[PDB]
Formats: structure tokens, sequence, C-alpha cells
């Protein structure tokens, strides 16, 4: 189908933004140990919101790209509107680049005045730092986009894959609406903040990721659509049965009742299961491939996504999800460790996985690229992925020492925040080194095209 | 090492007035100079760091300024408790170094010393020693010269002086001067004289006695 | 074991836990007046929340252990900086003196905040420190 | 409240060693450099060095590399300084003080709290009680409206002595001067001024205590004749 071509601008832009994300990561990582680096021009918080918003935005672009590509094929017809897909692309790209520039070009409080935050105050919450007009512009893009892809499903064949993807996509946009709700009571603000972050990343985004995985396995493996889609329903069932009460693992210390200590701990303890099932899923249906596939990189991307999502979300998630432990590790370099591995292993990797399947047959080159291009992609895969495990090991060691020095001893014996950070210095230099190897990976990956 | 010289070493002033004092570094210390207040019976108190940053809890009547090589401290309207010793310290480099201080003193009206002379006590004499003591009490300002004369001749050796600090109640100074002789050397002379010379008078205050009288 | 079976486990699981979740959030939301001490949630604390947001303090600091990990936990800072009595006064100094300019050290910005703004901040943080947080953090260092 | 309590006065002989302590309270002992500073009389503060109790590292002014050794014991929140091969030049007050900022890399900063200081007195002298001599006005010079009396305290070691007039009830118009060294031993004097109808009609007695030799002596001031 020809309207599958509108996915290309989405995947390209996403990869450009991904580069920006890594550079601002590297700036912050240096700021950790040379604390006045780039100060006062780009204070760490400005660098941080660039890093974290570039991550959310580029992943969103990959998702829309992924939907624009596979929805036509599933639905067995042309996309409701290519000209819509392109108008939305430039609106979203300009709105993204605009809000990022606001962050860098005006002190935050000035950007707040300037965008009239005081009428509808939604700014200065983590991951949600974009002006209210930027948020509004994202909702409008998401409505367009959902109509575009949702109409295509309507007049076309329904499949479980495409309907789980749409459910996830709709859920994402809906939950995003809670970013407009900024209570005056701090505990209430935190309580609802997690309906965005947690119900995205351990709920609705898992429908998106799983749908993308299932499609790639349908196309790569020649295994029956019926069995693939069964396991897809099992996986997302386990996602939401663990995940919804699971939100509670963020409700231990924000000021809500202590029953959340139990509820949060017990259901979160089970949230690894879907990522475990996604590894049994990808490995088994690639093992059972009725046919070989010219692009052997995608198969690697799909196996690796599921192992990394499982290591990052499942294993690191679990290591700190029990309240008696989280009590000590809350808000610590351990959190940063888990968060890096989980966002990379689940979400960055699934976007690169669908790029690996779709890029050749979108630039009209074929199923796969020449064999030089394919060895690079794999190098960029191992370099990024291995670097990230090291990023997470070095931060995990930092987090363990932080907990020991700062969190465990009593008053008088416990080391101050600032002093314990000097003690962590080596681990932060080493992470910054790993961060360099990762960029070299992203560049190597990018030189595959 | 960077060397610090504070000026002036002593400054007299009054309540309600403003003073400013100096600190110089022998090479650039960028902006990193701190100041401490020193007072008897109290631990040293950080006033200012980084040239001009006031330490938490310090009243805004204190302020400082400078960079590189030249720095100042100002107090806007002196308060009774501000009369004290002030030290600066450079905090740009290893090894840390300090200035030697400016002592800020309470001005009061000039007063001449009250002078008294005391012959050796008979108890000290029976042990073979002879100390002649002179007190110069309750004077202002602090500069003062004491001179011993034996039978009209200036005597320089065997004289120890001690000086009180500014009295916290009346703001004057006091001093003792003790001429220590052997009984034998004491007995060779008759006339013992203590003379104080002080700005309150172009002529000395002379006190004396004759060993046999 | 069929597809249809799996899809109904998904359907029933998600509705039931969605409804369990909403019911818990109804309950939880009833307890918040006492837990957070909303009685004390003054116009001053609510204005402080706005200055916390407008200057993105959370982009460098944690509050109740959430936010960024560059700078210290501010939920309980009030207890490390002269308590109830003198904390407002500390904070005024603290905001004026930034950046401290210590070479190589993590640096905090100068926000050129008015005195009212900083006072509202201080109330917000004081009040935040008193939320019943199930005894988090472990000690006075946050 | 951040506080630093230093140990008491130590006396030592030349070539010996001395070790003093600084007890920290009201803060995270392991999170701040503890500095040590020397002050000899009318001589200007000198930074000796510092210890970071969070990892036991030390830093010494090159002028004190030989002299000083710094340590910390973290269970007790106390830092220690040992001075060796003592010399008269090591006779001083020695202060500990806390970096105003936390962390390892702020080695060269200013200090926000100081100890009250530990005096080290280096001498070969022997514990000796003073002699105390009354000082009565010149023979027959009972003349003006007020009269000055004195007390001389001679030949003692170590500091201090405490001196009072009429067991302390006579306290105004008193000047008690700092002690000075004559050779190895200390001498001081005190004057008291009083109206001439106060005396010699009423009794004036000098009281001198020297705790180090457990001496208390009284000297009545008697008119000369
Ligand atoms: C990053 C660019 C920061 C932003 C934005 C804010 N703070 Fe900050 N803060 C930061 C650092 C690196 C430090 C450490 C200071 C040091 O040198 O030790 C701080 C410190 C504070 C503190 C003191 C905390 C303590 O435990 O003693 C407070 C109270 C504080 N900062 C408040 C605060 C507020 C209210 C902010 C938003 C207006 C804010 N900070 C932003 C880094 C950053
Ligand atoms: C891919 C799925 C997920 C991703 C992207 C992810 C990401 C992250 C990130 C970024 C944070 C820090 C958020 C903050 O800014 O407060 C965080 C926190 C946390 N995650 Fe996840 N996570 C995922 C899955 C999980 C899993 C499956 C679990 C449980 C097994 C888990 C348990 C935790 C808990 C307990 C914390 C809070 C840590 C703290 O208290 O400091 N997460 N996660
Ligand atoms: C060179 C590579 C990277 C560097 C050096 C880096 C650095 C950092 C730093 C320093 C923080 C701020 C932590 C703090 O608040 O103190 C951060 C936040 C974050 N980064 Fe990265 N980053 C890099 C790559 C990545 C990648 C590839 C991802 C995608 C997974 C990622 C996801 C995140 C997340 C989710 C946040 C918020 C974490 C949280 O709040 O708990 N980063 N990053
Ligand atoms: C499978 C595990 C599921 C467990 C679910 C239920 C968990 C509830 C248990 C309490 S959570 C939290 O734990 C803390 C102790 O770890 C408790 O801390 C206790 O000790 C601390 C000293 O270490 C001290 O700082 C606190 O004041 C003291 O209350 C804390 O209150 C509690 O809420
Ligand atoms: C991947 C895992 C990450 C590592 C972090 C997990 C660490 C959680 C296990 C906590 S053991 C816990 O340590 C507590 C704190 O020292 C200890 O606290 C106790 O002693 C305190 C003095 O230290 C004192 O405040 C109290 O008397 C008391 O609560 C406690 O015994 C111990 O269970
Ligand atoms: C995790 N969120
Ligand atoms: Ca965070
Ligand atoms: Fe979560």
């Amino acid at each position: 189908f020809a309207s599958q071509a509108v996915a290309k601008p989405y995947f390209v832009f996403a990869l450009i933004l991904f580069v920006g994300q890594i550079l601002f990561g590297l700036i912050m990582g240096l700021q950790y140990v040379v604390g006045d680096f780039l100060f006062p021009a780009i204070p760490f918080n400005v660098a941080r919101m660039v890093h974290t918003n570039l991550l959310i935005v580029w992943l969103l672009f990959g998702f829309m790209g992924a939907a624009y590509y596979l929805v036509p094929e599933e639905s067995d017809c042309e996309l409701y509107s290519p000209k819509l897909a392109w108008i939305l692309f430039w609106v979203f790209a300009a709105a993204g680049v605009l809000t990022i520039l606001g962050y860098l070009l005006v002190p935050y409080a000035g950007l707040a005045r300037l965008t009239g935050n005081e009428l509808w105050p939604t700014m200065g919450r983590e991951f949600l730092e974009q002006p209210t007009i930027s948020k509004a512009g994202i909702v409008i893009v998401a409505l367009g986009f959902l109509f575009n892809v949702g109409m295509t499903v309507l007049r076309g064949r329904k499949t479980a894959i495409s309907m789980v993807l749409m459910t996830g996509l709709i859920g994402l946009a809906l939950l995003f609406l809670f970013s407009f709700y900024n209570p005056e009571n701090l505990t209430r603000d935190k309580f609802y903040w997690w309906w965005v972050v947690h119900l995205w990343v351990e709920g609705v985004w898992e429908l998106i990721m799983g749908a993308i995985l299932a499609f790639v396995l349908v196309k790569i493996t020649g295994v029956d659509r019926e069995v693939i889609e069964k396991w897809l329903y099992v996986i997302i069932a386990m996602a939401l049965i663990s995940g919804i009460i699971g939100t509670g693992h963020h409700y231990f210390w924000i000021g809500v009742p202590g029953y959340w200590l139990w509820l949060g701990s017990v259901f979160s303890a089970l949230e690894p299961l879907p990522f475990f099932a996604m590894v049994l899923f990808a490995f088994n249906t690639i093992n059972r491939r009725r046919r070989d596939y010219p692009n052997r990189a995608v198969a690697l991307w799909a196996m690796g996504t599921t192992v990394m999502a499982f290591l990052g979300a499942g294993v690191w998630g679990f290591m700190h999800t029990l309240a008696p432990v989280n009590y000590y590790t809350h808000g610590t370099q351990l959190t940063a460790a888990h968060g890096h591995m989980a966002f990379y292993g689940a979400y960055a990797m699934i976007v690169m996985t669908i790029i690996s399947y779709a890029m050749p047959r979108l630039r009209g080159i074929g199923e796969a690229m020449d064999n030089r291009s394919q060895v690079l992609e794999m190098w960029g895969f191992w370099l990024m992925t291995v670097a990230m495990v090291f990023i997470t090991l070095f931060l995990s060691a930092a987090g363990v020492l932080q907990v020991w020095l700062q969190r465990m001893p009593a008053d008088g014996a416990a080391m101050t925040f600032m002093a314990t950070q000097d003690q962590l210095a080596i681990f932060y230099w080493l992470r910054e080194g790993a961060g360099v190897v990762f960029l070299i990976g992203l560049v190597a990956y990018l030189l595959s095209f | 090492d960077i060397q610090m010289t504070q000026s002036p070493p002593y400054l007299a002033a009054s309540p309600g007035e403003t003073i400013t004092i100096n600190c110089r570094a022998s090479k650039s210390i960028r902006k990193y100079l701190a100041w401490y207040q020193e007072k008897p019976g109290k631990t040293n108190k950080l006033l200012i760091y980084s040239g001009s940053t006031l330490q938490f809890g310090i009243p805004s009547r204190f302020s400082g300024s400078g960079s590189g090589t030249e720095f100042t401290l100002t107090i806007s309207s002196l308060e009774p408790e501000d009369f004290a010793m002030y030290y600066c310290q450079q905090h740009n480099e290893y090894p840390l170094t300090f200035g030697a201080g400016t002592k800020l003193e309470l001005k009061r009206a000039d007063a001449a010393p009250t002078v008294s002379i005391f012959p050796p006590s008979s108890e000290q004499l029976t042990s073979g020693g002879a100390s002649v003591v002179c007190f110069l009490n309750n004077f202002y300002p602090k500069d003062i010269n004491v001179k011993w004369k034996i039978d009209g001749s200036e005597r320089q050796n065997g004289v120890l002086n001690s000086w009180t600090d500014q009295d916290s109640k009346d703001s004057t100074y006091s001093m003792s001067s003790t001429l220590t002789l052997t009984k034998d050397e004491y007995e060779r002379h008759n006339s013992y004289t203590c003379e104080a010379t002080h700005k309150t008078s172009t002529s000395p205050i002379v006190k004396s006695f004759n060993r046999n009288e | 074991f069929t597809k249809g079976m799996a899809r109904n486990i998904y359907f029933g699981g998600s509705v039931f836990f969605i409804l369990l979740f909403l019911a818990l959030t109804y309950h939880t939301e009833k307890t918040l007046p006492e837990r957070t001490n909303e009685a004390a949630m003054s116009a001053a604390v609510v204005r402080g929340k706005l200055v916390w947001e407008q200057n993105n303090c959370v982009g460098c600091h944690t509050l109740l252990g959430e936010g960024a990990y560059f700078a210290p936990e501010l939920g309980n800072v009030v207890g490390r900086r002269g308590g109830e009595e003198g904390f407002n006064t500390f904070l005024q100094a603290w905001m004026k003196i930034q950046p401290l300019n210590v070479p190589g050290r993590r640096a905090m910005p100068q926000f050129h905040l008015s005195e009212g703004q900083v006072d509202d901040l201080a109330e917000f943080l004081k009040w935040s420190s008193k939320i019943d947080t199930n005894q988090w953090p472990p000690n006075k260092e946050g | 409240e951040v506080q630093l309590q230093q140990s008491g006065t130590v006396l030592a002989r030349p070539g010996a060693s001395v070790k003093m302590s600084c007890k920290a309270s009201g803060y995270s002992f392991t999170s701040y450099w503890m500095h040590w500073v020397k002050q000899r009389p009318g001589q200007g503060l000198e930074w000796i060095g510092a210890v970071y109790p969070g990892n036991s590292d030390t830093s010494y002014n090159q002028k004190f590399k030989g002299k000083a050794k710094l340590t910390a014991v973290t269970s007790a929140s106390t830092a220690y300084m040992e001075l060796s091969s003592l010399t008269n030049e090591d006779s001083a007050v020695y202060y500990c003080s806390r970096s105003s900022l936390d962390g390892y890399y702020v080695k060269n900063w200013c200090f926000d709290v100081w100890g009250q200081g530990t005096t080290v007195t280096v001498s070969s002298a022997k514990t000796t009680a003073p002699s105390v001599y009354p000082l009565a006005p010149v023979c027959g010079d009972t003349t003006g409206s007020s009269v000055t009396l004195g007390c001389l305290v001679k030949g003692y070691f170590p500091e201090p002595v405490t001196l009072t007039w009429n067991s302390g009830s006579l306290s105004s118009g008193v000047h008690t001067f700092p002690a000075v060294l004559q050779s190895d031993l200390y001498t001081l004097s005190s004057s008291v001024t009083v109206t001439s109808s106060t005396r010699p009609s009423q009794s004036i007695t000098c009281n001198v205590a020297h705790p180090a030799s457990s001496t208390k002596v009284d000297k009545k001031i008697e008119p000369r004749g």
C-alpha cells in the first residue's frame, strides 16, 4: 500500500530528536561532576527538560510513525488521509521544536509569564514542563492523528493487533488530558500525575509496544496470525491486571493512605510477568519461523527489546517495587538506573525495531538492505544496548552507595546529600563514559541508512 | 602562599558612625575573601564570604566588597557589640591564609593616667629581691611611655610592663611597669622615679620616693 | 486455550481493576483533608506551589522523593535549616545568595524572587514537611 | 546547634608530643572538612591543615607537614591533632573549625563555626607556687581623696592564678594585669583604688589562688612605718 510512505517523516524526525536527547544527556552527565559546566547559560534543569521532553516527543513520533505504517496493512486499505498525516507531521514538529526552544531561550519563569501560564497553570511538573498552549497543541495533533488512523480501521478489516494498538493510542491521549489537571493540594497533584506517567508506561504504552511487536512477528516469522494475537491478549491482560492497582507503587510516600503500601507492593510484584511473556513470545515465534527473513537485524531488535524491557522494567522494577525497600531507595540514583533501562529497553528499542522492518520498504529498497548496512545496524544495536546496561550498572552502584551513606544511618551518622554525591563521583564519570559509547552506537546505527 | 595585609591595624570610632576597613592580597584571590569577628569569651563568627555575601543571621549593617587583590569591610552604623577584632581570610587556594587583623576600638574622651609608685615590700626585701612597681591607670588613648629614673638616671633594664585591654565598662586602658632589682642594687641608690608621658600633657607625670623616708 | 478466552480475560480483568481502582481513589481522596492537613493549606502555601512550578525547582530537586536527583530533598529541608521559627528567614537569605560560585560545585540559579514570593515558598515547604507521608524520608538528610 | 568542644590546656616539655581533641555535635560529622588553625600571641592566624572524616583524607600546610598529625573517629564525631617535637614556637592557641560547606571537594573554603581553642604551653619549668607581696603607698603619702594599693605575684608556673580583693566583695576600681614571663616563670600585679576614708581604717586583703600548686594566700595591705 502507498500511503504507508507518510510514516517516513515520522521515523526520520524521531531519530534526529533522539540524537538531541543523547547530547543533552551527555551535558547533564558532565554537570553531575563539573557542577558549574555550562552555568548559568544552561542550568541543569533546562538541560534536563530538553533531555526528557525530547525523549517523550521522539517516542511519540515513532508511535505515530509505527501506526501510519502498519495500520494500512492490517486494515487492508489506504490510510484515510495522507495529506492529513503530512499536515499533522509539520504541526507536531514545529510545536515540539518551538517548546524546546522556549526552554533553552527563556528562563522558565519568563516562559511561564510569556505563554500565560497564570490563567491555566500546568507548567513545572516533571515530564510536563511544556507551556499549556504546547500541551493543547499536542492534544489537537493527537486528535487529528487518532481520527486519521481510526477512520482507516473503521472502513477496513479489523484485526486484534490494530484494535489493541488503537486502544493503546486512544488511552494515551485520554490519560494525557490529566496533564491539564493541576490541583492546589500537592498530594492530590502527585496522585494524578502518575495517571499520566504510570498508566502510560506500564499500561497503555504496553498495548502500543505489544501491538507493534505482534505485527513485526506476524510479518517476520510467518507464524499464524491467530496464535500471535492470542498471546497479545494474554500479554496485555497481564499488563493491566498487574499495572492498574500497580500504580500504587508510586503511592507509598506521597501522602495517601498506607493501604497503598500493600496494594502497590503486591500487584507491582506481578508487573514483570508481561515483559517475561514478551520474551517467551518473541523467542518462541522466532524459533518457530515457518520461513527465513532477508533482514536479520529486525529479528535481533525484536529479541533484544523484549530482553531489555524485561531486565529494565521487570528486574530493576521489581528490585525496588516492594515498599520496605522503596522506603530507602525512593528518589535515588537507583530510580534513575531503572528508568533509563526501562525506557530504552521497552520503548526506544520497539521504535527502532519497527524502523528496522519498515525503512527498506518505504525508501523502496526491499525487505532488507545490503550486507554492509546490516552489520552496522547490528553494531549500533550492541553498542547502544551494551552501553545502556553499563549506564544502568554504574548508576545502580551509585544508588547502592547513596542508600548506604545517606539513607540507612541515623541522624548525625547519615552523610549529607551534597557530600554523598562527591562520594559517588567515579560512578558518574563512568556513566558519562558509557554515555559516550552509546552515542557512538546511535551514530553507527544512523550510518546504516 | 598568598599573603594578606589588613589596614589599619587599629581604628577608633564611636556608636552610630560608619567605618570601612581594608584587606589586601599579595596576588589575585578572585572574589574569595571571608571575614570573621573575634571577641573575648566567644568563638569566632563568620560575617561575610566570597567578598560580599552575608552569612546567615548577620545583620545587614555589615557589608563587604572587592575582587582580585583589594577588599573592604564596612559597618554602616556601629553598634556597641561591633567593637571587636576583625580578620580576613582568603578562600581561593591552598594553603588557606589570613590577615593579622584590625582591632576596632571604642572612642571616648581623652584621660590622663593616675600614677602610683610602690617601694619593695619588706617581705620581698628579706628574700633578697627588690621590685619597684608603678601603676598607670584609667587612661585614654592607649599610647604611653614609661621611664624609670634612679637618682636622676634613666634606667632601662629589668623593666617589665603589662597592659590591660580596653575596659568594657569605661573604655580606658591601664598599665603596670615593674623594675626588678637585687636588694643589693636597690640599696645602692636613694631616689626612685616613675614618669609617664601621655598626649594629655606635654609634661610627664612623675611619681617617686626616697628609699629612706 | 483460545484467542477468544484470552480476549475476555483481558476484557474482564481490565474493567474490574479499573473499577477497583476508581473506588480506591474515591476513598483515598476522602482521607486527604486530614493526611495533608488541608486546614493549614493557606493562600500562601498555594502561592508557594506556583513559584515552585514557575521556576522548575523540581528540575533539580526531589519533593517527597519525586523530581530530579541533582540537588537535595526539599520536603524536609525545613528541619535542617532552623526549623519552624527561623526557616522563612533562612530561605530569604538562601535565595538571594545564589549562585554560590564555588568552583566545580553543583550550582543553583538566581531567580530574582520578591520577598513575598519567597515567603510563600517557605510556607509551601513548611506545610509540605508536615504531610503524613508514612514516615518518609528515613532521616533528616532526605 | 552546630558546636565544637575542644579539649583543655596541655603543658609539655620541649621535644615532647601533645594530642588534643575536638568534639563535633549538631551536624553530619562525616560530611564536612574539619580545619585546624594556630594563633600565637600578637601573631596572626595560621592554617595548619584539615581532615575530611568521610574518607579520612588530610591536607597540611607545608609549613606543618613535619609538625602536625590529623585524625578523626567517626563513631565519636571527634577530630584530633597531635603536635610533635615541641618547641617554644608551638606555644599557642589551637582552634578547630568547620567548613561552612559540605563535601569533599570544597577543601579550601571559609568556616562557619569554631571551637573555643586549646592552649598548648611548651616549657621546661617546674610547678612553683607564687610569692605574694603587698604593695602599700609610699611612706606617709596618705594625701589625696582616693588611694591606690597593690599586690605583686611573682615566680609561678603554670598559668593561671586568680586574684581577688577582700575575697571578692571589693571588685570595682581593680586592675589585674596579664602575667608576663621573667625567664621561666610568670609574674603579675593587681591594683585597687578606693577612697581614703575607706582605708587604712578598713581592712584590704589581696587573695591569690594558684590551682596548679593548690596554694591560697592572703596578704593584708598594711600602712608603711
Ligand atoms: C538546578 C539548576 C537547581 C534548581 C533549578 C534549584 N536548585 Fe536549589 N539547589 C541546587 C543545588 C545544586 C543545591 C546545593 C547547594 C549547595 O551548594 O550545597 C541547591 C540547594 C537548595 C537548597 C538548600 C538545601 C539543603 O539541603 O540545605 C534549597 C532550600 C533550595 N535549593 C531551594 C530551591 C528552590 C525553592 C528552588 C526553586 C525556586 C530551587 N532550589 C531550584 C540546584 C537547584
Ligand atoms: C517499561 C515500563 C516502565 C518504564 C518506562 C519505567 C520508568 C520509570 C521511571 C522514569 C521512573 C522515575 C519516574 C519519576 O520520574 O518519578 C520509574 C519509577 C519506578 N518504577 Fe518504573 N518503569 C516501568 C516499569 C516498571 C515496572 C514494571 C515496575 C515494577 C516491577 C516499576 C517500578 C518502579 C517503581 C517502584 C519506581 C519508583 C522508584 C522511586 O520510588 O524512586 N517500573 N519508572
Ligand atoms: C548518554 C546517554 C544518557 C545520559 C548521559 C543521560 C543522562 C540523564 C541524566 C543525567 C538524567 C537526570 C537525572 C537527575 O534528575 O539527576 C536523565 C534523566 C532521564 N533520562 Fe537520560 N541520559 C542518557 C540517555 C538516556 C536514554 C537513551 C534514555 C531513554 C531511555 C533516557 C531516559 C531518561 C529518563 C526517563 C529520565 C528521567 C529519569 C527519572 O526522572 O527518574 N536517557 N538522563
Ligand atoms: C511483600 C512486602 C509488602 C509489604 C507491604 C507493607 C509494607 C508496610 C511496612 C512499613 S513501610 C515503612 O517502613 C519503615 C521501616 O522500613 C517505617 O519506618 C520505621 O523505621 C525507620 C528507621 O529505619 C524510622 O525512620 C521510622 O520513623 C519508623 O517508622 C515506616 O514508618 C513505614 O511507613
Ligand atoms: C537492590 C537493593 C537496594 C539496596 C537498598 C535496600 C536496603 C533496605 C534494607 C534496610 S536494613 C535496615 O537499616 C535501618 C537503617 O540503618 C535499620 O534501622 C535501625 O537502626 C537505625 C540506625 O541506623 C535507627 O534509626 C533505628 O534504631 C532502627 O530503625 C534497621 O535495623 C534495618 O532493618
Ligand atoms: C515507572 N514509571
Ligand atoms: Ca524523576
Ligand atoms: Fe509505575
